[PDB]
Formats: C-alpha cells, sequence, structure tokens
RNA sequence: GCUAAACCUAGCCCCAAACCCACUCCACCUUACUACCAGCAACCUUAGCCAAACCAUUUACAUAAAGUAUAGGCGAUAGAAAUUGUGGCGCAAUAGAUAUAGUACCGCAAGGGAAAGAUGAAAAAUUAUAACCAAGCAUAAUAUAGCAAGGACUAACCCCUAUACCUUCUGCAUAAUGAAUUAACUAGAAAUAACUUUGCAAGGAGAGCCAAAGCUAAGACCCCCGAAACCAGACGAGCUACCUAAGAACAGCUAAGAGCACACCCGUCUAUGUAGCAAAAUAGUGGGAAGAUUUAUAGGUAGAGGCGACAAACCUACCGAGCCUGGU
RNA sequence: GACCAAUCUAUCACCCUAUAGAAGAACUAAUGUUAGUAUAAGUAACAUGAAAACAUUCUCCUCCGCAUAAGCCUGCGUCAGAUCACACUGACAAUUAACAGCCCAAUAUCUACAAUCAACCAACAAGUCAUUAUUACCCUCACUGUCAACCCAACACAGGCAUGCUCAUAAGGAAAGGUUAAAAAAAGUAAAAGGAACUCGGCAAAUCUUACCCCGCCUGUUUACCAAAAACAUCACCUCUAGCAUCACCAGUAUUAGAGGCACCGCCUGCCCAGUGACACAUGUUUAACGGCCGCGGUUAACCGUGCAAAGGUAGCAUAAUCACUUGUUCCUUAAAUAGGGACCUGUAUGAAUGGCUCCACGAGGGUUCAGCUGUCUCUUACUUUUAACCAGUGAAAUUGACCUGCCCGUGAAGAGGCGGGCAUAACACAGCAAGACGAGAAGACCCUAUGGAGCUUUAAUUUAUUAAUGCAAACAGUAACCUGCAUUAA
C-alpha cells in the first residue's frame, strides 16, 4: 500500500515476480517443457577490432591547435560526393531489399 | 460481467463434462432464483434424447444393445448406455431395462398395430391404442420435450386422421403429428417420489439452499383452486 | 417583492394591486369594496348602494402600495377622456 | 472482536480493483484519471 | 534571564493585451513505465435545495424601451421585441492562490490536505544586537478573615463597606449555558420612498425619466457560525452476507448429519481492564471438532441497490440505508 | 447628536500632527480557529534475571520453533559522531539456481467401471488427473524471487494470520531499576462447627453429581461491537403457478421446477365465501387465504319461548410466556412456600398446519429439588505475588473566571465557604477519606415545540414513468403476422 514505491519486481507475488522482471530483452522463448531455446541469431556479437599500432590515444594534448564547430549536413556531404554529377558534364533511391535498411531502424547503433 | 456458462460442446461425446454450478445467478451476477448453490461437485453426462436418428451411411432401421445401467445424478432418473451399429450414445433408461436386452429403433409405420415391447421405439403410427409411451416428441425430428422425469407415463387416447391426442401426466391432453417419433414404457428410478431424504444433510449435498426467513402473509392466492382441465393444446 | 431582479437589477411591482387598485397624482389611492357581485339578493338596498361606491386608501396601505409599486406608475395620465381626470390634482387644502 | 484489522493486502487484488487497465476500460475510470491529473497529484493510480 | 518578541521577500487577486502548449535516447491500455504473433466499444428532456411560512403547476444561468406588455395554484413570482447606438487610495507568512506542494498523513480505494526562512558590504566576518514588550518560572514561599478593591492609615495585614462578566427572562453570584491568559483572524453589503445641503427654475440632467414648484448631485439605513436531508456519477464484497473454480485441515479414545477429547471454529458466566494489552484484551467452566464444518488463492453480486438459515442484520470502526464531488 | 486610536490617497508638515475621500475602519466571552505556555504533575504508565576474568558460568519458562504461499523493502553487521544504553545520523555490500515463476503449432478426434492400504465388505453426496493419424520442426541454457529481529492493527501494540514437520526437545526467551511492605483492590495456598442458612438467582473456587415443569424435532445460524434465546432455517405435511429448449430457471421436463403456510415421527386439521383477494369457468368455487365461531326469563343446569346471521368454540389443554381477579381454590414438598408440582373451568380476550394434546433422544434456553461440596455468612484470619510507598528517568488526558477556600442559625432564581447575626482561626508537607463544591466526558436517550426530517403501512391527496392484457387507428392476406399513437385494467 505505497503509492510512490515504484512497482519493480521485489514486491508482486511469484507470478508477477517472474512476468515482469528488469530490463531483461527477450533473447528466446519457452517450448512447453520449460526448455528455453536460444536463438544464435538473436544474441548479441561484440565486434571489437585488434587494437595493435593504434595512433590515436583517449586525451588530447592542450598545445593542439583549436577549430571551429561545423555541424555536417547533407548539403556539404552531397557537394563533395558529387563525381557523377560533375562527370555527367550511381544511387539506391530504394532500399527494402538492403541489408542494413536506413529509414526503418534495422541495424544496432 | 465476465461469465461464460459451461454449456459449450460441438460433438457428442461419451465420457461426463465438468459441469460448473450455477446458483441462480445471471451473466450480471444477480441472483435470479432463491434457493439454488452450494452443493456437490458433479460431472455432466450428455444424453441423446433423439431416440431414433441414422448413423453416417445409414437410413432404414437399425438395432441396439444395452450394455450397464447408471445412475444420472442431474436429473432423478437413472440412464443407461445403449451401444450401436459403429457408435455409442445415452439414453432414458426405461423401467424393467436390464442389461444385454436388444432394443429395437423401427420407424417405418405400417399398416396394423404392433405390439410393441417395453424398450423397443415406433412412431405413434404403429403403437396400439392405450398404451403407456414417455420421451415424447412435439415435432418430428425435435425430441424428447415432455415425459421424461421419473417414473413419468403416458397413456395414448386416441388418433385421429394424422395425429394423435397424448394425455400427460398432469391429465393435460395434447395432440400431436402421427408420423413422429416415441418410446414405450415409463421411465425406470421408479418409487423415486417417495424417497425420503431423512435429514437435511443430503439435502444440501443435493444442492439447494433453505428458504428466507422472512414471515410472509399468505395472500388471496393461497386459497384452494379448483380449475377445469385447459383445453387441447394442440400443435398441427 | 423582488427588491433586486435577476435579469436587469431593478424593483418590480406586484401587478395584483395594479389590477386591484388605481393610482392617482394627488397620493391617494382608489380600491373597490369587496362583495359588491356576490349575494347581492339578501343585501338591503342601502348596503348595495354602498358597495358599488369606490373607497379611498389608509396612509399606511397608501404607503404599502407605492413601495409595492415603481416610479413608472407615477406619471400623469392626460387621457384623451378618461373620469379620473379631474382628480389626478388636488386644489384647496391648508394642512 | 477486534474490528482495527480489516486490511488484507494482495497485490494481484490490489492491481485488478484499482488498475491502468480497470482505470481505461470504462469512461469512470477515465474521467476519474482526468481529474487527477488536472489536480496536479504525483501517482495517478496504482 | 531561561523561555520569548519584530524583521520581508518569494509569491499572490483584478482587469487593462495577445488567442496557448505539445517527440533528443529507450517505456508506457497486459499487472502502466512490461521489444515481440489470429477479433462488441459514440451520440440520451439533468435533477435537486430553496420561496410562496407545507408543497404537487411554479423559483434566475454598452443605455433606453421596461421592470411595460405578457404568462402565472391569475398568488408567490417570472418577464421580450418592434425601435434605439503595461497600474493598483490591493495583500506582506494565522493575510495574500491550499501551496517552498497538491508533500506526508487517513488509505485497498474515490476522496481531504500546512509551516518551513528572518542582522548585513565580506560567514573563505567567529563574534555577535543592546538587555528592555505578553503568556510559564528564578532573582524574591507562605504569617488570623473570607470577589482579592476602596476611605484611609505615620504602617503591608489589623479598622467599616460591598453577593464576578455577558445572554435569556417579570425576577440572578446564584447551583442555567460561555470561559486559562496571551498574539493573529472573526460577525450590518443596499432598496420604492423619506430627511439635510449644493445648481437651475415652470425646468433641470451630457437623448430616454419626472413637471398645479419641480428635478439633478452628494450625505445617511437593512450580520456571522450551527443541523437532520435529497439529486447525478464515481470509490468500495482484500472484513462482513451470498455464489463460482481448483486445493488444504481435522491427534487419540469409545463405537450413525453417534459420544468424549488435540489442533481448530465462536464466546453463555465470573474477575481484571474503562485515556487500558486492545477506538472490543486476558483463564476455565463452555457447543462442535468426517461434516449444514473451517480456511489459503482468484472472480462475480453496490444503494430506487446487493445480500440476507429475517438479525428490517451486514455492505471498511458510527448503515432505519457508508463517504466524495457540484446544486448547498 | 458631539468627538475619536490605525491605514492609503491630494495638500507646506519631517521627533508624528491638520483638512476631505474608504472601510477587511476599533474585542472581558460566540463548549470560535492557529502558536507557545500554567492546571492536576513531577502524580497515573513504564521497562533491565544473577555473579564475574565481561572469556565464562548459574536460576527459571515455553502450544513454541524451523522453511514457505500472502505481505515489507534493507529496517539491532562494520566504519566516525550522537546518549537505561542504543535499532539515530552519512559510506561500506550483501541475496549468485539445481527450489518456484516466466510455457504448449495446426487439422478430424475420445476418456461407462471414482478415492477411502480397494482384494474380500460395500454405500450414496455419482465422483479431481489418459489419447489416436498427418504436416513442419533439430538451434538449447536467457530473465525474475533468494537479507533481516520482517505482515495488518495511528505505538517497539498480551490483538489477527495458512501449509509439512518431535510437539518437548538437538529449537525459542528472561515475569525481579534498587530499598520498606502504610491503607485499599485483584490472582493463588489453609482453615477450628454448619455446608448455600447473607443472597431475587448454586453467581467465582471445590465436588462431579439425584428427581421435576415450560418451550423448542434434534444438529446448525442469528443482533461482528451490551440481548446467542422460549427466535431463525427443515427431514415431514399441505396451498397455488408453469406443457417448454437454447446464457441461469435448464443443456432439467408434472415423480420436474418456481412462490408460500406449518413443523419430523403418533391422535387429529370440526363449522362458515355475509365482507376483501384469486379463479370470465354461463352466476358458482376457493377459508391448510385475509378472518369469525352469539344474547335475554326459568322449576345450582339439561330442556322450553325464541331474535339474528357464518357458524354461533367441536375435540383438546389448563392459574399458562395467556388483561387486574392473580399471592385462586385445592394436597404435598420445609421451621416458615407470591419458589416447584397432582385436578376445577370460572381462559367471556385459550382452542386446532396464525396448528390443539401426549411422547423416543437432546438443550451454554427459561424456573425447582434429594445424599455429598466448598469463607458466600455466622466472625473472618495468616502467607506469596500482582500491587502500594521512598530513592533515581522520562513523562499525559478529562478540568480550571479569579480564590486570601471553615462552622451554626435565617434569607436568597426557592439546598450558601464569600449574604444579616454568632463560634473559630500560627505556617505550610506527606500517609488514608469520598459527605459537599447540585463534582468531571455526552446540546438527557424519559416529557414537550418544530407548517425541520427519515423508516414502515394503505381503503390518506395525486401521476400511471415501467411491465402484461384489452377497444380504436396505419399495416398487409379472404370474401360477398411483428413495431407505433390514443384510453381502461392488476402490479
Ligand atoms: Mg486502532
Ligand atoms: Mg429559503
Ligand atoms: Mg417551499
Ligand atoms: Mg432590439
Ligand atoms: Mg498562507
Ligand atoms: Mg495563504
Ligand atoms: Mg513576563
Ligand atoms: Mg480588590
Ligand atoms: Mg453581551
Ligand atoms: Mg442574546
Ligand atoms: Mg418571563
Ligand atoms: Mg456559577
Ligand atoms: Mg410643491
Ligand atoms: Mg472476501
Ligand atoms: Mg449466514
Ligand atoms: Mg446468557
Ligand atoms: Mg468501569
Ligand atoms: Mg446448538
Ligand atoms: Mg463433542
Ligand atoms: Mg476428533
Ligand atoms: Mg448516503
Ligand atoms: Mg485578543
Ligand atoms: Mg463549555
Ligand atoms: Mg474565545
Ligand atoms: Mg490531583
Ligand atoms: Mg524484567
Ligand atoms: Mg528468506
Ligand atoms: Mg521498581
Ligand atoms: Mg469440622
Ligand atoms: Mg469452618
Ligand atoms: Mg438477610
Ligand atoms: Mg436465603
Ligand atoms: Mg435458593
Ligand atoms: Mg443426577
Ligand atoms: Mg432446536
Ligand atoms: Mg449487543
Ligand atoms: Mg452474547
Ligand atoms: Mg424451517
Ligand atoms: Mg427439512
Ligand atoms: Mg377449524
Ligand atoms: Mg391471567
Ligand atoms: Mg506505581
Ligand atoms: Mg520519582
Ligand atoms: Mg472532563
Ligand atoms: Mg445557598
Ligand atoms: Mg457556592
Ligand atoms: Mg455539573
Ligand atoms: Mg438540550
Ligand atoms: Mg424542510
Ligand atoms: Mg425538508
Amino acid at each position: 500500500a505505497d503509492r510512490m514505491s515504484k512497482w519493480t519486481s521485489k514486491r508482486g507475488p511469484r507470478s508477477f515476480r517472474g512476468r515482469k522482471g528488469r530490463g531483461a530483452k527477450g533473447i528466446g522463448f519457452l517450448t512447453s517443457g520449460w526448455r528455453f531455446v536460444q536463438i544464435k541469431e538473436m544474441v548479441p556479437e561484440f565486434v571489437v577490432p585488434d587494437l595493435t599500432g593504434f595512433k590515436l590515444k583517449p586525451y588530447v594534448s592542450y598545445l593542439a591547435p583549436e577549430s571551429e564547430e561545423t555541424p555536417l549536413t547533407a548539403a556539404q556531404l552531397f557537394s563533395e560526393a558529387v563525381a557523377p554529377a560533375i562527370e555527367k558534364d550511381g544511387f539506391e533511391p530504394t532500399q527494402e531489399g538492403k541489408l542494413f535498411q536506413l529509414y526503418p531502424r534495422n541495424f544496432l547503433r | 460481467a465476465n461469465f461464460v456458462s459451461w454449456k459449450s460442446r460441438t460433438k457428442y461425446t461419451i465420457t461426463p463434462v465438468k459441469m460448473r454450478k450455477s446458483g441462480g445467478r445471471d451473466h450480471t451476477g444477480r441472483i435470479r432464483v432463491h434457493g439454488i448453490g452450494g452443493g456437490h461437485k458433479q460431472r455432466y453426462r450428455m444424453i441423446d434424447f433423439l431416440r431414433f436418428r441414422p448413423e453416417e451411411t445409414k437410413s432404414g432401421p437399425f438395432e441396439e444393445k444395452v450394455i450397464q445401467v447408471r445412475y444420472d445424478p442431474c436429473r432423478s432418473a437413472d440412464i443407461a448406455l445403449v451401444a450401436g451399429g459403429s457408435r455409442k450414445r445415452w439414453i432414458i433408461a426405461t423401467e424393467n431395462m436390464q442389461a444385454g436386452d436388444t432394443i429395437l429403433n423401427s420407424n417405418h409405420i405400417g399398416r396394423m398395430a404392433v405390439a410393441a415391447r417395453e424398450g423397443d421405439a415406433h412412431p405413434l403410427g404403429a403403437l396400439p391404442v392405450g398404451t403407456l409411451i414417455n420421451n415424447v416428441e412435439s415435432e418430428p425430428g425435435r425430441g424428447a420435450q415432455y415425459i421424461r422425469a421419473a417414473g413419468t407415463c403416458g397413456v395414448l387416447l386416441r388418433k385421429v386422421n394424422g395425429t394423435a391426442i397424448i394425455q400427460l401426466p398432469s391429465k393435460r391432453q395434447m395432440q400431436v403429428l402421427e408420423t413422429c417419433v416415441a418410446t414405450v414404457g415409463r421411465v425406470s428410478n421408479v418409487d423415486h417420489n417417495k424417497r425420503v431424504i431423512g435429514k437435511a444433510g443430503r439435502n444440501r449435498w443435493l444442492g439447494k439452499r433453505p428458504n428466507s426467513g422472512r414471515w410472509h402473509r399468505k395472500g388471496g392466492w393461497a386459497g384452494r383452486k379448483i380449475r377445469p382441465l385447459p383445453p387441447m393444446k394442440s400443435y398441427v | 417583492l423582488t427588491y433586486f431582479s435577476a435579469r436587469k437589477g431593478k424593483r418590480k411591482t406586484v401587478k395584483a394591486v395594479i389590477d386591484r387598485f388605481l393610482r392617482l397624482h394627488c397620493g391617494l389611492w382608489v380600491r373597490r369594496k369587496a362583495g359588491y357581485k356576490k349575494k347581492l339578493w339578501k343585501k338591503t338596498p342601502a348596503r348595495k348602494k354602498r358597495l358599488r361606491e369606490f373607497v379611498f386608501c389608509n396612509k399606511t396601505q397608501s404607503k404599502l402600495l407605492d413601495k409595492m409599486t415603481t416610479s413608472f406608475w407615477k406619471r400623469r395620465n392626460w387621457y384623451v377622456d378618461d373620469p379620473y381626470q379631474k382628480y389626478h390634482d388636488r386644489t384647496n387644502l391648508k394642512v | 472482536k477486534a474490528r482495527g484489522n480489516e486490511y488484507q493486502p494482495s497485490n494481484i487484488k490490489r492491481k485488478n480493483k484499482h488498475g491502468w487497465v480497470r482505470r481505461l476500460s470504462t469512461p469512470a475510470g477515465v474521467q476519474v484519471i482526468l481529474r487527477r491529473m488536472l489536480k496536479g497529484r504525483k501517482s495517478l493510480s496504482h
């Protein structure tokens, strides 16, 4: 009997305690006989490259110069990638069957 | 409110159906019948009132045989499984309906009468005059909608053109088509009216609450009424 | 009585007084004796003659009738032909 | 007997009798939640 | 001198003026802050309190016409048109919006609801203003006798006097209610008409209204708290009454809605308690304790109603019909 | 009628004043509200078992304790400071699934012999657990709960709480802050002679118990929270209604259901439709429906003379739970009997399913009693504890106009501590007191006023909003069958 007490998994009964739970993000499902199925495709794979011979460092030196901030826009990217437009003197309009679709967020981060 | 009646079954089955007690409540939740609720658990038994019914790829008369005679907690009249052909079904158990006995289920209305036994079922068009019957149907292919309780018996009076005036146990006549199906003999479980409840324990187990405690004043309707028999209720 | 109305916010006159009385500019209220039209067969001729005559009102009654009316009813009455034209003004008086 | 103890806590019954689903099923709970939001309370319903 | 007393700035009310807000990242109608899979949803004459001393028809949602016509148990009352044309003689923590905030607290639920602070230019000033002002105490306990006060007295007491206040009622200390003081808040808003004084006059007023001395303008007059109780919808069967589904409990002894007796269910009686252990407790004598028995979980029955082995009993401590909201 | 404390406004003021405009303009009281503080009051309530090296040991109790569903969310572990002493304030980190939860692809489709050691014995309340063939399927350990002295009762609350376990032990705890034992009360131990003789009552504590009356079938329930029953309900009987199917009443059918009166079993339910209701029953039925069963004069009365209707109380029981008579008469039960019981109708207002009478078992129901029983008393006493007083700590409420508060006589809005006359009177404190201060808590609940209410009852005054049936209208078929509007009927 508390309104300010935020409802969580440490309050309700066994049913709601095991149903809700913290941000678990369902990775698989159950198969009748309480036999969870770990879908290998849904398990994330941390793509970590090799940090061999890295030049930069997580900290910069104050001796470096200072430059103005200019948020990149679509016009600048178009002006940069302007090779075929000038050669006229390749584009992906429809990307429904593409690997990582742009408009519908299908790629993680 | 949320109230889904247990009565939900399509195909006929032999197994007892899990009965859910009602308690005199409607779909809303309010009481509509006083004196119902709180009893012993029971399992409904799907009964097939329509005696004559040709199975698949069949039509002509068929024969059946009784296997066992059991008790029915839903109604006061006991029942008895009777298998036939390539299927089984439950039907009302008539008096002197021993097990392992063959029963006929005809339909072809013969010219002359037919000395029907106690278990066989024939249409009214082939039954002698003045023969007790039960499980009378209101129309051809309708089903037992009247006589069915234990110890009941309907005596035949006469026939007119293509109908038959039946005499219900309550001295209330009734005329029905002659081509309808019926059953001879009387229902089993005789002497049920003489059943001595003995104690309130059995009455409570049966599932019937007692009457209220209000001392009602007997109005004018509490007098002895000697009304005449109502007119014959026909159905032609 | 209604000292203040609900729509405009002013006084209100009781129409019963206007229908049962008559206003005069001289400051007097004229009325009519009751019973002048019921059970006239049992009344002696003198009683009938006295009942068929107008009567004035008292000071308290006149003030009550005035309070039950507004300034609109105190206006003159220059009717083209009215029998009470020679009564609105009172002449010859010394306290 | 002791009449100072009537409360039998139970999250199930509490959330079933005063739940967002029950408060939005009928317009009564809708108006209740609207009035609560208009009042300015922190918690709208259990 | 302990306890105390004051600071006034954050913010509030009025219109004067424009018509407002609203997705970074995940989450939200299932049990709200829950990544994931086969089924109907909408449009409703508001009632009621109150006044007629009851109460049914009745009672309200720029100026002039006009509070006229008209309607009205023709009584209490209701009542039209044609025509017309960017600051505070405000408030300054009991005031101002309830607000430092719709915060705990009552709570299962609708629903109700307050205060935080005080010197300033430096608190990364040590170090404190000037004590003084109410209510309770210390500095400082009483010394025949009696509404606590007077005439006095060279002197406190000693001398004589007098029956607390307000309201009621013909009548009062009366033993009729009110009262521990202190600081803050707290109870007469105006009307057809009338009286006094200004200005003009058979006219005045900045259309309209009144005129056989009249009108205009100002001044002066109409209290507060207090029920039982109704309407419409929410909130309420987690305790009590009933119903539904699936479970649990009942030693032992004598021997069947059998008998004694554990656990267990209720409490016929004594005693204690009575601001207590408890806004319904503690021991036995008490009836049952394989059955009309008790109970863990969930769902359903909500007031003109539900339920009811009728106790006209219960429906969240007060049910001859629970509380809230708006009429009040 | 004459003045006037405070504020803002327009006017020179300016150690605080004047002229006019405004009132949220001026408190000894409205069991008025907010804040602190007196009053009983340092009075009521209160805890912590003992020794000690603070290692440890000793005394007593236990129906309590273990894990879990319901429920809480870190709530007596460490670190520094705060204090009956601390569970108080800030950081530390716990609690890791194998236990439980998070759960099932489709199509036709089917489970008659319950459990109770289930085999003998069977019974009624008829009962909780199953699958068949085809298609597609092959990746496998993801998430939540895991603590405590803990939940609901405003409190650290003798209170309320289910499941499997030894229920007294391997669990679980300390009734005594320290001294004395004034008075009063309560829980226990015993009592010289009586065992219910104080008492309306055999009402606490002990024996353990014999025979009666009223009522209730017995079990069971009732007014949680003063009345627990002689009331409520029915196993048994009886009255009325219903001829039928798709949400219950019903997946039921006249031996079945619904609405009622009484109380099982035994003897019985005698009479009356003038009046009301229900049946159109061709004019009558229904009283086990609403209700009723009479008077005047006579040899302490049959039978005569009769009047009226429905009969004029039949059987039965009797001083009743039965209007005064009532403490009846009548014989006992004792020393006394308005306590108890054997018979009389004279109960004039008893009397039959609004049920009359007996009876098998029974009653926390209401009243008596024979042989045993206890301090209830005759007449009370001794001991332990609770408890009380003092020494240390904290620490309320009801209440109070101020009190410097005596007594007697008479008065007094009619009972005087404050009044008229007399007696008395040094100062305060503890230890008991309940005669008075018409003592203290509740706008007396008994009586009365309220053109203030609410519950209940209809033949009180009004409207049929609603249900169902009636006559008419449109509405279609016939010839020479659902909605809608207008009035009536019962609810
Ligand atoms: Mg309490
Ligand atoms: Mg009024
Ligand atoms: Mg009125
Ligand atoms: Mg106009
Ligand atoms: Mg304020
Ligand atoms: Mg304020
Ligand atoms: Mg002082
Ligand atoms: Mg004095
Ligand atoms: Mg006064
Ligand atoms: Mg007064
Ligand atoms: Mg008087
Ligand atoms: Mg007094
Ligand atoms: Mg003049
Ligand atoms: Mg419940
Ligand atoms: Mg009950
Ligand atoms: Mg008793
Ligand atoms: Mg007491
Ligand atoms: Mg009993
Ligand atoms: Mg027993
Ligand atoms: Mg037992
Ligand atoms: Mg109410
Ligand atoms: Mg004051
Ligand atoms: Mg008072
Ligand atoms: Mg006061
Ligand atoms: Mg005292
Ligand atoms: Mg102790
Ligand atoms: Mg645990
Ligand atoms: Mg002590
Ligand atoms: Mg002796
Ligand atoms: Mg003795
Ligand atoms: Mg005596
Ligand atoms: Mg005696
Ligand atoms: Mg006695
Ligand atoms: Mg005995
Ligand atoms: Mg009984
Ligand atoms: Mg009571
Ligand atoms: Mg009781
Ligand atoms: Mg009964
Ligand atoms: Mg019965
Ligand atoms: Mg009779
Ligand atoms: Mg008597
Ligand atoms: Mg003490
Ligand atoms: Mg002390
Ligand atoms: Mg008091
Ligand atoms: Mg006196
Ligand atoms: Mg006195
Ligand atoms: Mg008093
Ligand atoms: Mg009074
Ligand atoms: Mg009234
Ligand atoms: Mg009223």
